[PDB]
DNA sequence: ATCAATATCCACCTGCAGATACTACCAAAAGTGTATTTGGAAACTGCTCCATCAAAAGGCATGTTCAGCTGGATTCCAGCTGAACATGCCTTTTGATGGAGCAGTTTCCAAATACACTTTTGGTAGTATCTGCAGGTGGATATTGAT
DNA sequence: ATCAATATCCACCTGCAGATACTACCAAAAGTGTATTTGGAAACTGCTCCATCAAAAGGCATGTTCAGCTGGAATCCAGCTGAACATGCCTTTTGATGGAGCAGTTTCCAAATACACTTTTGGTAGTATCTGCAGGTGGATATTGAT
């Protein structure tokens, strides 16, 4: 046969982080599943036109920092711009 | 006398029960019928996996849903209560769905 | 009985999807004017499923061809793959 | 053998978000960092759903997140609702709303 | 003894016209300010080219145009000749500006 | 040198602009509160172009807007722009 | 003697250079030979519907020369080309006449 | 020092313009519009041939991704006229060499 | 005001569908290490075009007056649509049952990429000469509004 | 109806911006030929899950009656908004100039890809236990609508 593949173990992880005694669904497993996978399209895209725009051959975290600042709305977008600083450095420094 | 609710009662109650909850609305073999009539005018001998029909119920309602917001919002704007077809008309056109 | 199947789409299931958009009051016009739209949006969706299907080499509409059609329509929906 | 995850600190798979960017077609080059970054804002994005989702499960007295849940959290927050505007959740429902000159008396 | 055009008889003659060409209708060197003055709080020391701040006053053209068509259909809707605040504001509502 | 500070050129839409704009649209007649409603909405549009905009400029490491990167901002808020590099 | 990929095809548009394009876009791993002749020949189909429209529409103006406003009034007045360019904005197009008929005198 | 090229699609269009209107000139700026026509068509049907390409697991854009592109994108008539020119197109090109 | 008819809510209970925890198996995927390659930053700098200045002038904005006719308020009542209830029709359930066809595996060849080389061409640049039509004028026709 | 004020039309014109023409030039583009690699079509097959069937059962659609109250028509009028005018500012236009900074060329190395090899892991499939909550109860009390 084959594999499936699906961001539902990790998702599972990053709930029992932030809820620790709380379960979720199989549908709503779904649906965070098709969140996870939308947005990384999106982002993906935007870094895809942006160094397209730029002529060059490489997407780099500047060029998904960039999209990440055009499609997500103010705080969001701060947030998120932190959290990818943050773990481009600690990957970095080891 | 026996016991009449004043029109209107009835209605937002049904309203604050269905958005209360998350049900389909409309029934599954009528809408799966609807469906195949449909493709079959594209391509005969079409089979669908049942999550496919599920997930076009899933969609059409949303967007029906959404579109009857819209209409409401266009009928109070004309100082009604009650929604007309120029209501979903003016919504649709406004929308870019049409005209 | 000899109905339509836009038919077998019902008053009483338009109202229930009219309350939910929180509609208080209904015109006797709105039922047929709603089946017109319903089915507008049925054909618009199917036939991109449908021409999923077909590129695919398949006789079978899948989940996935719906999840395309919807999202290249603009009514990217969640919970059924992709 | 360290995986790259857990070198940035992250929950979510560095090494297949890398593999999901070469295979999409997006570039012909993908930087060392680029996947680092992604996976990142994907955990937090997932984080601050699950967050709101969470609550809302609990306000309604439940412990397991269903897909309505899903739908309270996102269309109660300014921001994530404004991301997700053209988004469909199958099973969320909408909020509960009734326009004020509807209210009777 | 004067001639006076009745009220709503120029306005017609003014849909027609401006119907009928296609040159900008905001004068330009007040467009080109407002769009410095908005760039400048984004982040200073911005220069522009020209064709940049021409491609901006030809999309707030369009955009507004536009807007003033749903505009007037919200209004008409209402049994107005008259467009209103709240029809700018339904209409940006149906189309999902602030919905 | 600095040039002497802008503020208020929101003022400099004027209301025979504004007119003009909704004659084109097909308006026959217009409420007096139109002309502060339609500035703010010109003006929220108008920040979320150049801040768009100037986000491509950024990047690309320039200080001067283009105007690919005007047409680029418009493209990605579903504004196509034709005439002017698309 | 050499024969351009567009000739060998019958068309004007530039087979070489959409097949060039389409490589450099990312879109694929692999380019087919038959895509880049498909692309050109729908991308010259559409242009010729547009320029017929749009030169009438000069015509119609007693014009010789196409200018955007043509290009616009050729584009909303056919429902379908319309449709496909439904978002999209012609600069210095302007719009159709069209008064809401509620708005005309009696 | 030498500015770049700048590619565009104007001599193509010029030469289709005088094949549907021999007499009819056409000025700088509509000939911008449309380039921007062309290559806004240009990517829309490229990117839906990317995207159908990958829901199938192929790794190649062949004419029939770019065909399945065009009946998604194009409203009715323009589709049927534009897919009947494309196969056209192809066909007589492989019927060569 | 009272009072009765229903709807709605809270507490508790229990069956089970769907969530969990378990071991185990395994291909794919992810990591590691080495050799090779190259995208694009850095440096330098030509050269476009952007900011800014001046200076004259008239197109157009501003501010005002006046009153036409619009929007908003009120009243009214015909009739449509909501509520209630009696039927009975058909959707829903579920459980089994062929078998369509999705999807996995193997084979192998037309068609893809890679590369070396040669020819062709579209873009830029430099000047130099047509030409469609914008905008000005004048005078005939059409439209509007008062009477 | 008439008639007058004013806008609109159309023909005619001229200036010139912008379109056309032509030669020179050339880097990149495009084509031809040869060698090498491989995507995915084709045939076959196993097993998932789709269509269909029967078979109750009751939930829910339909038809009907009755009237509450809504939509729409009609009437009034206060005052907002359009039309016209006087005034004169500031946008527009034209042209020049310095120099910011965009963009072109060449150099060169940190970081990319490419394999080969090894280790890990997520997806899986059975197998078994567990549990959150839907749905049903009763009984309190909130809501609604008649007096
Ligand atoms: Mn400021
Ligand atoms: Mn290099
Ligand atoms: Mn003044
Ligand atoms: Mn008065
Ligand atoms: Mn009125
Ligand atoms: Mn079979
Ligand atoms: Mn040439
Ligand atoms: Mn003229
Ligand atoms: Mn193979
Ligand atoms: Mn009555
Ligand atoms: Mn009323
Ligand atoms: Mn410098
Ligand atoms: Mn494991
Ligand atoms: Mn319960």
């Amino acid at each position: 046969r084959s594999r499936k593949e699906s961001y539902s173990i990790y998702v599972y992880k990053v709930l029992k982080q932030v809820h620790p005694d709380t379960g979720i669904s199989s549908k709503a497993m779904g649906i965070m599943n098709s969140f996870v996978n939308d947005i990384f399209e999106r982002i993906a895209g935007e870094a895809s036109r942006l160094a397209h725009y730029n002529k060059r051959s490489t997407i780099t975290s500047r060029e998904i920092q960039t999209a990440v600042r055009l499609l997500l709305p103010g705080e969001l977008a701060k947030h998120a711009v932190s959290e990818g600083t943050k773990a481009v450095t600690k990957y970095t420094s080891a | 006398k026996p016991h009449r609710y004043r029109p209107g009662t009835v209605a937002l109650r049904e309203i604050r029960r269905y958005q209360k909850s998350t049900e389909l609305l409309i029934r599954k073999l009528p809408f799966q019928r609807l469906v195949r009539e449909i493709a079959q005018d594209f391509k005969t001998d079409l089979r669908f996996q049942s999550s496919a029909v599920m997930a076009l119920q899933e969609a059409c309602e949303a967007y029906l849903v959404g579109l009857f917001e819209d209409t409401n919002l266009c009928a109070i704007h004309a100082k009604r209560v009650t929604i007309m077809p120029k209501d979903i008309q003016l919504a649709r056109r406004i929308r870019g769905e049409r005209a | 009985v000899l109905r339509d199947n836009i038919q077998g789409i019902t008053k009483p299931a338009i109202r229930r999807l009219a309350r939910r958009g929180g509609v208080k009051r209904i015109s006797g016009l709105i039922y047929e004017e709603t089946r017109g739209v319903l089915k507008v949006f049925l054909e618009n969706v199917i036939r991109d499923a449908v021409t999923y299907t077909e590129h695919a080499k398949r006789k079978t509409v899948t989940a996935m061809d719906v999840v395309y059609a919807l999202k290249r329509q603009g009514r990217t929906l969640y919970g059924f793959g992709g | 053998a360290k995986t790259r995850s857990s070198r940035a600190g992250l929950q979510f798979p560095v090494g297949r978000v890398h593999r999901l960017l070469r295979k999409g077609n997006y570039s012909e080059r993908v930087g060392a960092g680029a996947p680092v970054y992604l996976a990142a804002v994907l955990e937090y994005l997932t984080a601050e759903i699950l967050e709101l989702a969470g609550n809302a499960a609990r306000d309604n007295k439940k412990t397991r997140i269903i897909p309505r849940h899903l739908q309270l959290a996102i269309r109660n927050d300014e921001e994530l609702n404004k991301l997700l505007g053209r988004v469909t959740i199958a099973q969320g429902g909408v909020l509960p709303n009734i326009q004020a000159v509807l209210l009777p008396k």
